[PDB]
């Protein structure tokens, strides 16, 4: 009987919304950009202290190539993100038209905006030009996928909106004991030789 | 709306031998590339019960595991030739619940801080042996 909600995540392409979600499910953090083609759902659990949460994030495809009949993929919801990048201002300028979308499909659902990439020094979206969500009563954040700055924050609220408790934490996660099946010499030495590439590959945090 | 829930760590029985802040990656094959895996302490935990020794890290702010796994005689800190604070290891992976063959890196804020890791994590290879 587990606590799911159904999220939807839209903005402009390039605003980062499947670096986001790649963020929050292994901790890697993508440079290239690959643009999402369809919509992928992708589940993700966290630990409360009223227990764990699944929000099967829908992430959507940006580019208004795939806007035909996006409504469709909000019908369900009971959620969603908006993001735009704040390095670019059309990403803001179309936040009302996300919203928009959003509304006229799902009505009354909780919504937070995201303005991404907050980690550039050369914002051109200044903060005191974001305004719209003061407009319609949404709760707004700036994070950035790249330095993981509040990038927990809109999941976090949205938990506590969708429960109904505004006391809600994040909870450390549950770390049982590993099985008793460990690494062979054999075949640990199998891997060391397979991948010895790996001891002269960089770190991306070299950068 | 849902119950609260007893808070459960895992760690209870577990008394802390070492923690330090560090960035954990994990190699992916299919790519050829480190991958960034979290920014969290990294713990050497001893089961005051039965003695065992694992590694463990939760990632911050998600508070997710990101590395959960025996300490064995078998595995072997290599250094990385792209940095002078950080060592390599195989390792038998159960923070996503299910076991996994993966090879992880850590990253120390100073090289002083990734040889003191390193000299805790092999004195307690030693320790198993006995
Ligand atoms: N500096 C910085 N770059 C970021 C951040 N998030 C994403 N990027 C970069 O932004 C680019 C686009 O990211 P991506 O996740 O593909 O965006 P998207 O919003 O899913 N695009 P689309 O809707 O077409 O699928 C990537 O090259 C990525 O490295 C961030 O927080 N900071
Ligand atoms: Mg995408």
């Amino acid at each position: 009987p587990q606590v799911q909600f159904k999220l939807v995540l839209v903005g402009d392409g390039g605003t980062g919304k499947t670096t986001f979600v790649k963020r929050h499910l292994t901790g890697e953090f993508e440079k290239k950009y690959v643009a999402t083609l369809g919509v992928e759902v992708h589940p993700l659990v966290f630990h409360t202290n009223r227990g764990p949460i699944k929000f099967n994030v829908w992430d959507t495809a940006g580019q208004e190539k795939f806007g035909g009949l996006r409504d469709g993929y909000y019908i369900q919801a009971q959620c969603a993100i908006i993001m735009f990048d704040v390095t670019s201002r059309v990403t803001y300028k179309n936040v009302p038209n996300w919203h928009r979308d959003l509304v006229r499909v799902c009505e009354n659902i909780p919504i937070v905006l995201c303005g991404n990439k907050v980690d550039i020094k050369d914002r051109k979206v200044k903060a005191k030009s974001i305004v719209f969500h003061r407009k319609k009563n949404l709760q707004y954040y700036d994070i950035s996928a790249k330095s993981n700055y509040n990038f927990e924050k809109p999941f976090l609220w949205l938990a506590r909106k969708l429960i109904g408790d505004p006391n809600l934490e994040f909870v450390a996660m549950p770390a049982l004991a590993p099985p008793e099946v460990v690494m062979d010499p054999a075949l640990a030495a199998q891997y060391e030789h397979d991948l010895e590439v790996a001891q002269t590959t960089a770190l991306p945090d070299e950068d | 709306m849902p119950e609260k829930v007893e808070l459960v760590t895992g760690e209870e029985d577990e008394k802390v031998l070492y923690s330090q802040r560090v960035k954990l990656f994990r190699f992916d094959a299919e790519v050829s590339q480190w991958k960034e895996r979290g920014l969290g302490n990294l713990k050497i935990l001893k089961n005051e019960v039965n003695g065992k020794l694992r590694m463990l890290m939760r990632r911050e702010q998600v508070l997710k595991v990101c590395a959960n796994h025996w300490i064995t005689t078998t595995m072997n800190l290599k250094p990385l030739s792209g940095s002078d604070r950080a060592w390599m290891w195989l390792a038998s992976d159960f923070s996503d619940g299910d076991a996994k063959l993966e090879q992880l890196a850590a990253k120390f804020k100073t090289p002083e801080l990734a040889e003191e890791f390193k000299q805790k994590f092999e004195e307690c290879q030693r320790l198993l042996l006995d």
